[PDB]
């Protein structure tokens, strides 16, 4: 009666369609997470 | 008594150290108009009674916005210090398409060389255009007319007569001199122009209209019977209202340009005719549609000739009209777009006592007559030493190319490898660089440095030794 | 790069499918976000510039006017306003089992990427008439949320096809006909309020609505009609207000039937006299009945 | 909704470029959102930019692409000065009047695979849009 | 997150007059790029 | 090419299976006059500023109703194979 | 489908000319019976038939059908005054 | 304002309301400064699209300054 | 707030110039937000100036620049007399309506780089703008 379908990714494999997205790819230019503080201070 | 046949009209950049090169004498016909109106308002009591008061009073209230027009034959010519071609008016076809200094030298608006004038709407972003000065002078009577600008051109295309422009536009102020402001003989023109110029006339009749569907690269054959087309620019005064003095205008604004023309035609059941064109719309109904034209005033030949050539990459077009004159007549409106609506590519316009039917198509391909389009390669050869179709170890495989048509913008080319992988070829000089440590089969490519992107292709194997 | 309406276009999303409405005839939008302000008035400092912060996207409404199509695909509107559906016919259920209205998606898409996307929306009403000139559709909206977003579902075989051929207006009561039309205007609504849920814990987070409660629904209808009587004695065509009148109107595609209802009449003195009647259903009365059909 | 692929860049010329993404599962159990990084391990990037969508088109540039981090999700790609000098050369001349710097300069698209076969497919479009140069008159 | 630079006119070295501006940079001048790899790699030969 | 003098006009009830009975040719005087007209709808930007934008676009919208007109010479005779008076144009 | 000779010939018989037009005009609340030359005039006869046609966008619009408006039969008569007992003069009074 | 966007992704032109934004507003001969403010935006769908932009000073603003030039 | 990356600078004719700048890193997390002093050790900064975006265009001068404050995030540049008169020379003779004493010369760009980490060097283009000279009849 219903049908519910979804693109089939290369990385899930494959499993049961769903009604929400699965993945998130975010971007950026930077990280911000890191600090140059931190990482020189991890380098020194 | 001032006489009308006496007038002359000199326009100028300046109100002041006139020269031959600001300031400017002008030819018209005698259908020049020009002036300055009242507004005056009117109050009365509105009154009742047996026994009413019953007078009124009114006052002078403000100046409408001067206005003047005149009208000239198109007049072509040859620049006798520089040997370029220049209309005697070039100074308004600058001031309706510019904001700034004359740059006749240049690309975009006004601007010409020994092949062209022409004229392009590229620069035309400004509110005020560049403004001028009118000293229209009577027989030992001048005036003037304070910072005017050019507000309309019609070109009155009509098959029956020479070619003439129709101007008008609008100015703060008409002042009466008392006195000479400039010598109008020193500044005037002279006879060796007089009649150099009269052998330039363009007749309406010659001419041609070239039309193309941009959505079928279709090309309708379009005999006409009379036109028109006009620029204009919907400049706006701006006045004051306050009381206790009469109002004058202190500034102007400019409205949306307008590029448009009407073309009307018998209809003919000739095949690309337009009765093949009026059925092609009228059976499709687009909302929008994309047409090339060229309209080629004097015409076109193999000879040296005067013409006059507007130019419309993007124009829109009405659906046509039926009208039962005894013969069936057609009218077709159209309008010239820009690709974007910020964009300035609305079209351009060509002048020339010399034109040719090669330098028109240059002008609708490219913009200018002068340099032919870009021509791009059709073929190329691909060639190997001696024939050769195979490089062994330790070897090099020379290859070469011949390329066609010569014309091409350049029939050079730069080599690559299109498949395989037992080589890779110098792009630069075509030198096939067998790797040592694989056998195989690899196909080498090269591609004109026209910028075409046409290719030519050999099979080379890539081989042990014998 | 501008934009511009007569080539803008609407998509709506619902299901997981898509629906555009092809034949859109005009339509009208406001955004808007809310703002607390203060003065703060104070004898230490008489402050004259404000402090203020912006918290919510307002509600927008959403207007649209739309032609009948032939292909019939504005009946889901009818759906989505929550009649109940069988084939083309729809029914007002006499009591409904619904709490939310039916919440569905809107995309609006222009040139160059330019696009606008409603996350969240009701209808409020579905509203025409059959005055005598091409019959539009009204539709009121109400969406909770908006975004600016760079792309929109496609959407090419749920497109609304041609409009249909004109046709005269019949009102009938029993297979009679009614003399003298003037006009014909029908109303159908699904009043609702959203449910304001801003919390202490939405604070330096903008804010919007997220869920609705349907109120109440209401169907009703005008007739304009020339004043006329039969005999001078006649007691049918009377002023006096009738009741359990069952009621038929239609034009060629479409049909509205109310089983049972009752009727409020106004006189107007007009250079002819003009009288309306306003309809309403009784209590008692059945399913008002909706029908469609496609010209050929 | 929709997936929101179409994303437009612009490089500032004479500069180098990079750009970094990270692939994340996430629940939504609770109201700070279970995401998690995604393995990357075997899987790669590849991306060109042409001059026109055909096929003949002008080639720009093919990015340089790496893997940061298996296990934080972490892929980047980039371009050398190189590269967008090349770019910068070749982009159309046309300027607007409040914004002079910037040109178009082509279409871009960018396509991820495992690098060992799932066979019932292999790869899939990430995202793809426009590139822009913006103008610079510095080394 | 952002970071914010004010600048202004230098009438005599270390005395500025009055008219400022402000740039505000989308992006923190300590956000890192691909140095995280070679301060990894470098870090790992410390180790 | 179309001569307007080579007009001839045939009226029908019908698209098809066109007869004596359901077409008839009219006559006319030389002021016949036909056609339809088309709508078109430009917009432009209105704008402020000293370096203002200036261009515009332009759409077909529709077309009018298509008009006709024509006349003709009042002409009462008898239908020859029934005795009846008739005009050419009674089905008008 | 066309006319026919015989038809072309029977039909120039019957050309009216308009000169040789009587008029008759008699007035129903007395009876009475006025008798007017009259010198031209004309008379019309119209539907007011209007059409109606969508406006949808993205589309060329086209008419789709059409109403009846108020049937009109009208007509107006030139005359001179004429001082003849039940003439124009006697009407006009 | 008509509605415009650099390109598409673009976040500078958005809708969403900026703050702390210096603003200066002048024809030739008058010219007024906020040094901070904070906007509210309106979009209407009208046949071109535009913006409304309604502002105020912040609480911290520096105060506003109006200039006069004449004319020579 | 606004990304505003550009402004406009007034030089003045016959007099050398130098602007200050004072970096700070500002974080919204917590209210209000919080300035911090930039530790400015190990960027430096150049800039040129010429007077078109075009490829060939000519250079009319390149900044002095120097750190001031590494420990307040304070630095300084600057451009001698000779420049300054260089800049004169070549600007255009054009006016502006809204102020008749400026003219317009060229555009500049004030490029920085960071050095501090693992002796690998980065580089963006902090500030964008156009360049004018403002006449002084002092002279």
């Amino acid at each position: 009666k219903i049908i519910v379908q979804q693109i089939l990714n290369i990385d899930d494999t494959t499993t049961t369609a769903s009604k929400y997205p699965k993945y998130t790819v975010v971007l950026g230019n930077s990280i911000s997470s890191i600090t140059a503080g931190e990482l020189t201070a991890a380098v020194e | 008594l001032q006489l009308l046949r006496n007038t002359r009209i000199f326009v100028s950049t300046v109100k002041t150290g006139h020269d031959t090169t600001n300031t400017q004498e002008i030819l018209v016909q005698d259908d020049i108009s020009w002036g300055q109106d009242s507004n005056s308002t009117d109050i009365t009591v509105n009154e009742a009674g047996p026994r009413p008061t019953r007078g009124s009073k009114r006052f002078n209230d403000s100046l409408n916005a001067a206005e003047w027009s005149f009208s000239t034959y198109i007049l072509p010519y040859e620049d006798t210090t520089t040997g370029k071609q220049i209309v005697p008016d070039y100074m308004l076809w600058h001031a309706l398409s510019s904001g700034k200094a004359i740059d006749l030298d240049g690309d975009t608006g006004a601007h010409n060389n020994a092949t062209n004038f022409m004229v392009n709407f590229k620069d035309n972003a400004y509110h005020e255009l560049a403004m001028l000065h009118i000293y229209i002078l009577t027989d030992n009577a001048w005036s003037y007319i304070d910072s005017c600008q050019i507000n309309q051109a019609e070109v009155n295309v009509d098959i029956e007569d020479i070619g003439r422009v129709t101007w008008s536009g609008n100015g703060n102020q008409l002042i009466p001199l008392d006195e000479q402001p400039f010598d109008p003989d020193a500044l005037g023109i002279d006879d060796e122009t007089y009649m150099t110029i009269q052998s330039s006339y363009i007749k309406n009749k010659l001419t041609i209209l070239k039309i193309k569907d941009m959505d079928s690269d279709k090309e309708y054959d379009i005999p006409i019977t009379g036109g028109t087309f006009t620029i204009n620019n919907n400049i706006t005064y701006l006045t004051p209202n306050i009381m206790s003095r009469v109002n004058i205008p202190i500034g102007s604004f400019t409205g949306a340009f307008e590029l448009t023309g009407s073309l009307t035609a018998y209809l003919n059941d000739k095949s690309l005719g337009s009765m093949e064109l009026y059925k092609d719309l009228v059976r499709t109904l687009k909302v929008v549609n994309r047409f090339e034209i060229a309209l080629i005033l004097g015409g076109e030949y193999d000879d040296e000739r005067p013409a006059a050539v507007l130019v419309a990459k993007q124009a829109h077009v009405n659906i046509p009209t039926i009208e039962t004159d005894d013969v069936l007549g057609t009218s077709v409106e159209f309008k010239a777009i820009p690709t974007d609506l910020d964009t300035g590519d609305e079209g351009y316009l060509g002048f020339s006592n010399k034109y040719t039917k090669t330098t028109v198509a240059n002008l609708i391909a490219t913009g200018d007559g002068a340099e032919t389009p870009p021509i791009l390669v059709e073929s190329i050869t691909v060639k190997s030493a001696a024939d050769a179709t195979s490089v062994t170890n330790s070897d090099t495989l020379q290859m070469s190319v011949e390329v066609t048509p010569p014309e091409a913008t350049n029939t050079a080319v730069t080599w690559s490898i299109s498949s395989g992988d037992a080589a890779t070829i110098d792009a630069e000089s075509g030198l096939l660089t067998a790797d040592v440590s694989k056998t195989g089969e690899v196909i080498v490519k090269a591609v004109a440095k026209d910028g075409s992107g046409v290719e030519g292709t050999k099979t080379i194997t890539v081989s042990a030794g014998e | 790069y501008y934009s511009l309406m007569r080539e803008s276009k609407v998509i709506v999303e619902y299901d997981g499918r898509a629906f555009h409405f092809d034949a859109l005839s005009n339509y009208d939008v406001q955004t808007s976000y809310e703002e607390f302000k203060t003065l703060r008035r104070t004898i230490h400092r008489r402050t004259n510039y404000a402090d203020s912060v912006i918290n919510a996207q307002t509600p927008s409404s959403i207007s649209l006017a739309i032609n009948f199509s032939n292909t019939l695909t504005e009946a889901n509107f009818f759906e989505w306003l929550g009649f109940d559906r069988k084939g083309n016919t729809f029914l007002l259920p006499l009591y409904s089992n619904n709490i939310e209205p039916i919440m569905f998606n809107i995309y609006i898409v222009n040139k160059d990427n330019n696009c606008v996307y409603f996350e969240n929306c009701y209808v409020s009403t579905v509203d025409f008439s059959l005055d005598k000139n091409i019959p539009i559709l009204n539709v009121g909206i109400e969406s909770g949320k908006f975004s600016e977003v760079s792309t929109y579902r496609e959407a090419a075989s749920i497109i609304q096809g041609e409009a249909m051929s004109y046709s005269p207006v019949i009102v009938s009561t029993n297979g009679n006909i009614l003399p003298g039309l003037i006009s014909a205007s029908l109303s159908f609504q699904q009043q609702c309020s959203w449910r304001e849920d801003k919390s202490v814990f939405d604070i330096n987070k903008i804010y919007n609505n997220k869920r609705a409660y349907v109120n109440e629904m209401n169907a009703s209808a005008t007739i304009s009609l020339y004043y006329l009587k039969r005999f001078a004695g006649d007691m049918v065509y009377n002023i006096e207000p009738e009741t359990d009148v069952p009621l038929n109107i239609r034009n060629n595609n479409i049909s509205i039937d109310f089983p049972l209802a009752r009727i409020s009449k106004r006189l107007n003195f007009s250079d002819v006299y003009k009288v309306e009647w306003d309809i309403i259903p009784t209590a008692s009365s059945d399913p008002v009945r909706i029908d469609f059909f496609g010209e050929i | 909704s929709t997936e929101n692929r179409v994303i437009d860049i612009v490089v500032d010329e004479k500069v180098p470029y990079g750009l970094i993404m990270q692939f994340m599962d996430v629940d939504d159990s609770v109201y700070p959102p279970s995401e998690i990084p995604v393995n990357l391990t075997g899987y790669s990037l590849r991306g060109t930019i042409k001059s026109s969508l055909d096929e003949n088109a002008e080639t720009l540039a093919s990015f340089t692409t790496s893997i940061i981090d298996a296990a934080q999700g972490a892929a980047a790609i980039s371009l050398s000065v190189a590269d967008v000098t090349n770019i910068g050369e070749k982009a159309s001349k046309e300027r607007d009047k409040y914004n002079p710097r910037q040109r178009f300069a082509g279409y871009y698209d960018i396509l991820m695979t495992r690098d060992v076969i799932g066979s019932e497919v292999s790869s899939f479009r990430i995202m793809e849009g426009k590139v822009y140069i913006s103008d610079g008159v510095t080394q | 997150i952002v970071q914010q630079i004010l600048n202004i006119d230098d009438t005599t070295t270390t005395a500025s007059k009055y008219p400022k501006y402000t740039v505000v940079l989308g992006n923190s001048i300590s956000s890192i790029t691909a140095g995280e790899l070679t301060a990894a790699v470098e870090a790992s030969a410390g180790s």
